[PDB]
């Protein structure tokens, strides 16, 4: 039921879509999430239109379920996209990526002095509403970051 | 039980205003009527990976003042870990099969955090990781600072110095912002200037700080003037500009003094105390350093032994 | 021109369409051909079925050509491919990755005393068909590799 | 202008069978007829940022009998590419505004090929780059070789040692390669065999080489023995196995060789030939060493004039 | 005799307006007439106490150019004052009854001028005394300014970098300021800003010159933009927040830039011209470094010659 406007065959039985990504973004999620390196059918749109979204973008994973857990840590990037439960055809879900409270072994901590970077341990950042942007905590070194320096994998 | 029984201490941003009432309270029992086998029969490992003298000899004559044993080294050279290659998560995993407690520090930030997850059921007591926390240290300035004020609520505090690096800024700021009106005055050069995070604490709860030049604006109307060193082996070569202290307390500068104000220093101090302070009825970091011994014991009989000390 | 074979197909005027791309090797030309900065509608199809072939990966960027190199350099990374020129919903021109004589810019050379690292130059290596692997000779240190050990870069 | 005017001289496998007989007849006339002034007024840059002996003292004394001014350095130590931190593209575009010809040895593979894309119209003499060609020294060899067998054809080769870091046998091998029906026996430890792309060469030029695990295998036959040093600062420290020779020539082994024989070896020599062997008709490596500023001075003749009649 | 005749080249503030214009006249008969003979049967000491690639080898090339023999030493290390403790006040003496000039580069600001208390009759050349002056240097600025502007008056010029230390533009500064109504533009660090006696100099001449935060806001009206290098040889720890290069010229920020302005730079760069820049029209550093060979032969040519006539 997505649209209309010179025909293409794009219709899946269950699993999971990703929907309203901003541009530049649906790249991202795909390699941070690893949400690639699995055998499933995948059917990335990018930059394809959607009126206020004007050039938003899609993902579609096949088979694929995420949890409430996975969903929320996509409020780091795309906040504002919307998450469809396909099942059978028929969506039988709908979530919105929602500020989860710790984000786990994506990040890495800013601060190189950080024991985080030497041991063999995971990551770990409270999250929290700042001001104008979102502040990561490390777990470890307990320094705080604007969600914009801290980087991942 | 009492509340910190079995608990990690590693950051006062864990423990509440309860937790360290309840430690400082225990720190006068102790100091008044000691305890000598306390902690008969228990076996601490105290665990330095960075220099120390009053952290660790402090500590460790704290447990034997309660009867405990102590295992350990002072430098991580001739240990596994500083000529095999072993991690540290491996260290703290054999070790906490061995004792009955875990004192700890590190040069790197979040240390003893990571030791908690390998530590079983071990307790972790962070002695100071990197330029982040130092729970203990924070313990025992409380302690002296109610022993010269008579509280800890409504005091006019000054921190000068390198607030940037300095854990025990970090540890003592947040201490005394979970009590009530008290007033901070940061004086640090500019590259060592008081973190962020703290600073949005500070917000938050509503409470007042005020950054100033000079020792002098505000000399007047503090309680406690906590300064610091110059955190020089954590320093970046790009702050080097900062090594010497830029403001040196020396005793003329307290005559303007108010009389019950006393000067604190968890040293060691380089030359941002003269000597001649030494001899003023304001120093105290020495009393200071002294008092080390009834918070850190207090901390331990909390910690390793299950009933509030009778 | 018609409508593909299989089911999940995605439609076009003009533009270049990557066909028979190995499995997990689409996402990657998605990366090192920085194909992902055009904001031209792209379209992805990942593990599709590729009949007695298995599965294949599966891009479409309209309004975009490939480069006088990159067929070339996409010979290395995914020689069974073809790269269709879609202009007005029809193919107006389809080709196949030729190994080129050498390949300049993207590798880097194995040989850690070479001193292509240090200085600021572009690597270049000398393409070779060998035995069933191809060989690259390095321009600066003249040691030759198997494109298996540098495509290790 | 002759073939090799202005050319660069880099990597051996650039050079033709006819370009290489042009610098050893060449070599052949001004070791027998002088010319002190055939370069007057040039200036070469002599740039080693690499220890060397021979191939330095050679080339710049070559420079000197043909009366050209030299100029340069030893040691990268005091060029401000060491102090500074100057990128070597930059050394080179600079020195070539100067000079007219640059020689240079280098640590690295491939830092002459690189020089000759930043010394603009100024030619590149490679005496050295790393473990990959040297090709003056192969010249030289060959320039010996010719003398002492009369011929470059039909030899029996071979070449025992460090053939992995060895970029005299590297340069030398591809050199002989283009001559007709030469067999090479290469004698090395495992670890230190032979490039597979030099034998994936010799195959495809259908050349008869075979491997051996000793030097008595082969004694009877060889018309030249090439003994080489074992690369050791260039050797990977998995690699230390081999630091020691595996393979040492004494006097005593040299029995059963054709009395035309000729013991050549780069230099310098460590333990790999025994000094007793010194003292034998076979040992020709000090001759080969002399050659050295004869085919040096046909290069350096070539390369800079257009037009040579001698 | 001419004005230079046997005079001592030590800092630009020693020689007149018409001294700097004998000098670039003669730069520019030499550079397209050669002299071969010129300085026949001299010998020159080129004697560098510290690392150099371009001053050391384009001075020795002049020499050789103009048929001198140069005699010398690339590294104090094993000189007599390096390792047996001699004074350079008699390294100087002795060898001065040894050559007919010395070209001196040394660590400590001073030492050319100390030398030539100690040198007798003999010329000394500075070629770099510490942070201090760059003679030489400012000569084959000046020659290459003049080739590319037809003009050293009424130039809009501006120096970027550290002008604290570099020996360079406090040279080059004080010649321009030789001339007629040149406008100059300081964009450096406050740390590495241009010392005040130079500053109190273009004063006391009405000279107009100004500051800036930027290469940008004087981009279009500058005539050439001198780039210099930050002297981390010579930074005082205190000062290592300094190191990296905070101005970095890209091909870009040269859009509105005049078509006949060129980009100067001493070399070495490190980081503040980006390798772009190099195929720009703009760019000049190299050309001006060539330059380097016709402004030293002028120096030497007129210090060692009496009566010039080309
Ligand atoms: O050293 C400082 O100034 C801060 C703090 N100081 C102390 O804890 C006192 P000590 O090193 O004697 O145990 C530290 O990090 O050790
Ligand atoms: O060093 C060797 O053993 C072989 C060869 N030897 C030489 O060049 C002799 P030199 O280093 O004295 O000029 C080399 O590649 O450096
Ligand atoms: O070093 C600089 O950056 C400027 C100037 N540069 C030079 O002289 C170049 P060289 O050291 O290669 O002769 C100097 O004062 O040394
Ligand atoms: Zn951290
Ligand atoms: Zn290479």
């Amino acid at each position: 039921m997505t649209h209309d406007n010179k025909l293409q065959v794009e219709a899946i039985k269950r699993g999971t879509v990703i929907d309203h990504i901003p541009a530049q973004i649906g790249f991202k999620l795909l390699s941070l999430f690893k949400l690639t390196e699995t055998d499933q059918r995948i059917t990335i749109g990018l930059n394809l239109p959607s009126g206020e979204m004007g050039r938003k973008d899609l993902i579609k994973i096949e088979n694929t379920f995420l949890s409430e857990d996975q969903v929320d840590q996509l409020a780091l990037y795309a906040p504002q996209a919307t998450v469809n439960r396909i099942d059978n055809y028929e969506v039988v879900g709908k979530s919105r990526p929602s500020l989860p409270e710790r984000i786990d072994n994506v990040l890495v901590c800013p601060n190189s002095n950080c024991i985080s970077h030497a041991e063999p341990v995971s990551s770990s950042f409270a999250v929290r509403k700042r001001a104008n942007d979102i502040a990561l905590k490390c777990k470890y070194c307990e320094k705080e970051f604007s969600h914009n320096v801290v980087l991942a994998n | 039980a009492n509340p910190l029984y079995q608990k990690h201490i590693i950051s006062i941003n864990d423990l509440s205003r309860d937790d360290l009432n309840l430690v400082l309270a225990t720190a006068a029992k102790l100091k008044a009527n000691p305890q000598p086998e306390l902690l008969k029969h228990k076996v601490i490992a105290s665990c330095f990976f960075e220099a120390s003298t009053r952290t660790r000899l402090s500590f460790e004559t704290s447990m034997h003042r309660l009867g405990a044993s102590v295992v350990g080294f002072s430098d991580s050279a001739n240990t596994s870990l500083g000529k095999k290659g072993e991690t540290l998560a491996d260290t703290i995993s054999v070790i906490s099969t061995y004792v009955d407690a875990i004192v700890m520090r590190h040069p790197q930030e979040g240390a003893a955090r990571l030791a908690t997850e390998f530590s079983g059921n071990v307790p972790v007591l962070n002695a100071g990781d990197g330029s982040n926390q130092h729970p203990t240290a924070t313990l025992l300035d409380l302690f002296t600072i109610q022993e010269t004020q008579g509280r800890l609520d409504n005091l006019h505090v000054a921190m000068v110095g390198d607030l940037k690096y300095g854990r025990t800024v970090h540890s003592l700021t947040q201490a005394l912002a979970k009590f009530d009106g008290n007033r901070f005055y940061f004086i640090a050069p500019d590259a060592l200037a008081m973190p962020q995070y703290i600073l949005d604490m500070l917000d938050e709860k509503g409470i007042a700080w005020s950054l100033h030049s000079s020792i002098e604006e505000v000399m007047a109307e503090v309680d406690i003037l906590y300064m610091t060193r110059v955190q020089k082996e954590r320093l970046d070569p790009s702050e080097y500009a900062n090594v010497k202290a830029q403001f040196v307390l020396r005793a003329s500068d307290l005559h303007n003094a108010k009389a019950n104000m006393k000067v604190l220093h968890p040293l060691p101090r380089v030359d941002e105390i003269a000597t001649d302070v030494d001899k003023t009825p304001h120093a105290w970091y020495f009393q200071q350093a002294g008092n080390g011994i009834f918070a850190r014991q207090a901390l331990l009989a909390l910690v390793l032994n299950r009933d509030l000390v009778l």
